[PDB]
């Protein structure tokens, strides 16, 4: 990585910079270190918990 | 209790002849499913009673097209469109609509000329 | 699956027992419906019993409910029966047969379907 | 003004599912028991299931290969691409199927409320449709509370709520 | 006049389904992290070993240009620039 | 005498689905045609499908690796862990989805019986709900057999079964 | 003249879903709005999704291994067999589930038409069942067009379409 | 997908034919709706026909139902047409165009949607 | 049969002017879907007739915001909020509600001052 | 998940603030319901607030709505609170507690369930 | 507002004795879910208030079978079938049916003989 080092803290990092590994998947980079989510090629993985947002 | 009796027949047939045999039951072979569970099997000496007909009107994958059948209720028949050298032995009826299956019965013996 | 293989026996004396078994070739033995049928010399075929090996208990033919044990081993892919309190009634041949659809038994009045595979062997003599 | 037949309500902030009412003693929106611990709980378990199903990647970071290890590089690459396509496929498919199932779940749940209310009101309802239940009697706040809980003991209402019977 | 429905929202978050491509929903969970901070951080409070211009061979062999790394005894991860300049000094095969 | 609306019956033994009855000539439980070769057959095919889908593991038992083959060991391990997580995921997901679908299948099947009977009895039913169908005429064993088979030719019953019409 | 309850129509050709009619002014079959851009569009997206989901195989063609590379051969084989069983499983499962969902989708869509029409005709329908809607008034071609579009403004018909009310 | 590429021709004599084709770049050719449109010099645009390549048969413009063959090759990702019994009517340019949604055709009265991609080329001269 | 005719206009416009063109149809462009399938295309000499408007009121991704439109039934218009140097050529109407699509028609030619 | 760990503080003067935090062990921190409870010496327990870390905003105890900030970091798996405008009211111990079902909050009248895990630590002294 | 008050008791108990404590609420603990959200916790000096009872009638996984409970509406009790050496400290009631949870209250102090 060419990322600079700074005064920050993370559980998982990729070559492009540190990420917060709270979500099950990431699409930042295939190579990761630490307590990491699974890399996917998907652009978006948004799950519905709610209702269709269509007013009457 | 599950009885479909074979009519014995003193009927040698020649090759090229047509032939049929039939059974009479004490109760209907029609199941609440709407299907009739009639099967026909042929046993030759030393052999297992191989399945020929798997539905009243449907011949199985193990037998030539010369074999078929028909019937309803308690009245059923096996039809052979042409008796060939392969046809010799005892035919049995079977009902699969009850826990005790049909006794296969005495069987109908087909002889050649 | 496409084949059922079964072995016979030497003379069994009255008061003893006869053990009969068949091995099924192929896969999914566990959901096969295996039944036993017998034939005395000169006689027709009659039911001994019916098993769906990993699904439930056997259903025995009424004349044999106090006489036989019919069981199966889903590991060995083998169906077995033991005929107890032998009275040396005409025996001769027992047969292992596999039904067609072999629907899972929960309900015994469910149709017993067709016997697609019917093996040969098991010639047993009695005193 | 309408219900789920046409869309949702922006006046209801307390409920994924609920009721809207107008009566002689009031007007407003409220959530009920099919949201609280039902749609909410079903979804919570689903959300946690999706999260719980993934295995934290305490695995190889990556590997380097030599000039004469091209088959090994390609095997590793095939393994990574294979697993990546499989997991992209599974991740997206899980989300698409779960999203379709979730939205179907939610449509089912609002319909279940509709069937619940219809079961108590059809006996004395004037019109059922467009998400609304009309009555053959006038309602107060007590009528609305009973319908929402499922305590609309219609025989105590249907005797007065009979205008269409009176007119035929 | 009792109506049955579901709430609507001011949400602009959309999802895809097998039948639909862009469905706005009232609530959602982002299961995918698509961002980073552009920086190297500590892992659970522990600093990385940043080699920078120094390759792993440089680090472990002790390429003198990266002698400063000789003072780093522990780390959370190892970081090498994508195109290291200070690796093996005196070239050869590193078995 | 509540049905599927509240739960199942412990008095029905050869049943996955069936009826419970009380009438002038009898009382008891029995299974019908929606179990035999329908729910039973659907499930049999599903059970066999799940079993048939797995490939018997006539594969590598395991492999040893050298001290200088750590990348190969890790590749093999990654492959085993990858396939293990994929198959654990698929096996558990298949079971969870199939179990949800199976239970939904079964709820659908009992509801289908309810809709079948409602289609013949609503024309002369006194009350429909809680899994029970009440009549506006008294039943004998013949009434029950016709409803169970789906031969309740209501026009032959609805003429006598009209107490609510007589009273309005 | 039975509908989806018994099966489909061979007399309808521009359809996936539609109506069959007989009236004082005509006879024939026609497709409607639940096929065009609805069942058709849902299916189009599904078909394209299944196709789009596969990654064109610009991957390794195959590899050869040496006599002393049996573990590498077996690792490669395990990887190919693993991925092959996973993709055969996923491909067949996707097709089986999508086929069951597609057929269920289609059954749902024809039922949705049935519910649509029932919602407008039950108020003045003589009989509903076997896929057919009977009326308590005689129809012309205008009646049929309104029902098909969903403009059967029943209050303009139900006043004349009341033979069962006249007879009770 | 984002681009349609098509070639022209030398002088074609009456009694002969004109062959026109276009290749589509990108993926899912098989479900693309490809139509042909023509324009004589000084004139507007008119329809030749419409194909959904792996889904079904073509639908030809009425003035051309007894004159043209419009086909496709899902392998080559190419749409083709041959104009038969040439009468050397003003020809000039033919165009390959791809619709937007490209919904699967089973029903021809399904909307033909928008032409998002419209190629250029196919200048054909006739005697 | 599927005809939406362009009104020819002897209307050169200067840059900075507003402009609009319109078409008149023999039958409605409103499909049973509820959508109106009107499209506008602009052809410059040597060019394909590039899509500008993909719905009666919706400009496509390939054109600047200066282009929009409106209409209903058989009466439709293309509106240009400001004529710029990029605007020169022949505009066509298109109906996609029928198997034979709309003949694009003669087209409306826009000239500059 | 099974354990919540929290630290205390030195004397905090009035007009300043107190910072309290807890780290949760294990996984799925993001959907845990973490609440804060306090106890003055000789007194019982009372609510400070409630967070579902990646789902939504906090809900603060009424006596503290104009006094505290309760937040969380889903990355650090840590819940935090800062008590502002300290008046040196009896302080002593604050506690981090995790509820049982921890249902996703969208509705605040959803039951707060049971506290299965209740940590210890955070002894804070004030002037 | 969410108050379920502990009855203070001047009740030292010996080991082997049975014991119980109770609380009285200003409002019902029965939630619209149909469940009663009553919990009991025991705090020893220096310890967190560990959960003993998680439902009115259900003892949790962290406590021996000697602890159980009962109640309805606003009236609740904790029952100890046998007081053992492990039982010493202050018991609190908790209501989880409202956003502000129950104040745990003063707590009931159990002393030994
Ligand atoms: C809890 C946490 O650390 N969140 C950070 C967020 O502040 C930052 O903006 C983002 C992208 O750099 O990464 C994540
Ligand atoms: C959803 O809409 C956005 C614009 O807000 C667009 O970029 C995206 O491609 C759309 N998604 C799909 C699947 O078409
Ligand atoms: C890397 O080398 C460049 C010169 O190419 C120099 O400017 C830079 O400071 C060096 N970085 C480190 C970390 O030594």
């Amino acid at each position: 990585s060419n990322a600079p080092m700074d005064e920050c803290d993370a559980k998982c990092q990729t070559p492009q910079g540190a990420i917060n590994s709270s979500l099950p998947f990431q699409n930042v980079h295939p190579v990761t270190i630490g307590e990491c989510p699974k890399y996917v090629r998907s652009a978006k993985l948004r799950m519905v918990t709610g209702l269709r947002n269509i007013p009457s | 209790d599950i009885v479909l009796t074979q009519t014995p027949l003193s009927l040698p047939v020649s090759l090229g002849d047509q032939a049929s045999i039939s059974c009479r039951s004490s109760q209907s072979l029609v199941h609440s499913d709407g299907n009739t569970y009639l099967h026909w099997y042929l046993q030759k000496p030393g052999q297992s009673p191989k399945l020929l007909i798997y539905k009243v009107s449907n011949r199985f994958s193990g037998v030539p097209d010369r074999f078929s059948g028909s019937g309803s209720g308690t009245d059923f028949t096996l039809k052979i469109s042409r008796v060939e050298a392969e046809d010799l032995g005892v035919y049995f009826c079977s009902q699969s609509t009850h826990v005790p299956p049909l006794t296969f019965g005495a069987g109908t013996k087909l002889e050649l000329k | 699956q496409v084949q059922l293989v079964q072995s016979g026996a030497e003379v069994k004396k009255p008061g003893s027992s006869v053990k009969v078994s068949c091995k099924a070739s192929g896969g999914t033995f566990r959901t096969f419906g295996i039944s036993w049928v017998r034939q005395a010399p000169g006689q027709g075929l009659e039911w001994m019993g019916w098993i769906i090996p990993i699904i439930g208990t056997p259903n025995y033919a009424q004349k044999f409910q106090g006489r036989v044990i019919i069981t199966a081993d889903e590991s060995s892919n083998t169906a077995y029966m033991e005929l107890n309190s032998l009275k040396s009634e005409d025996t001769a041949v027992y047969y292992c047969a596999k039904e067609g659809r072999a629907l899972l038994r929960y309900f015994d009045w469910l149709p017993l379907d067709a016997f697609d595979i019917w093996g040969q062997g098991t010639m047993v003599t009695v005193s | 003004i309408a219900g789920f037949i046409e869309g949702g309500w922006t006046g209801m902030v307390d409920g994924w599912y609920g009721y809207h009412h107008q009566n002689e003693q009031g007007s407003g929106y409220a959530a009920d028991q099919k949201s609280t611990q039902n749609a909410i709980n079903g979804i919570t378990n689903k959300v946690n299931s999706v999260i719980e199903k993934m295995n934290t990647q305490f695995t190889a970071v990556g590997k380097e290969f030599n000039k004469l290890e091209r088959r090994m590089e390609n095997l590793n690459k095939k393994v990574d691409d294979g697993f990546l396509d499989i997991w992209t496929y599974n991740a997206e498919l899980l989300v698409l199927l779960e999203n379709e199932r979730t939205l179907d779940f939610h449509d089912s749940n609002v319909k279940n409320l509709y069937e619940k209310v219809k079961s108590q009101l059809k006996n004395n309802a004037k019109e059922i449709g467009n998400g609304c239940f009309e009555f053959y009697h006038k309602c107060n706040n007590e009528c609305m509370e009973s319908v929402k809980n499922g305590t609309y003991d219609y025989p105590k209402y249907s005797e007065e709520s009979k205008l269409n019977r009176e007119k035929i | 006049t009792i109506c049955i429905g579901y709430h609507a929202n001011n949400s602009t978050d959309t999802v895809d389904t097998v039948l639909e491509k862009n469905v706005t929903v009232t609530h959602s969970v982002n299961l995918l992290e698509d961002s980073h901070n552009g920086k190297l951080c500590l892992l659970k409070g522990i600093a990385p070993l940043q080699l920078g211009n120094c390759s792993v061979a440089g680090w472990i062999l002790g390429n003198p240009e990266c002698e400063l790394l000789i003072s780093k005894e522990s780390w959370s991860y190892i970081v090498e620039t994508p195109n290291p300049e200070n690796g093996t000094c005196y070239p050869g095969y590193f078995a």
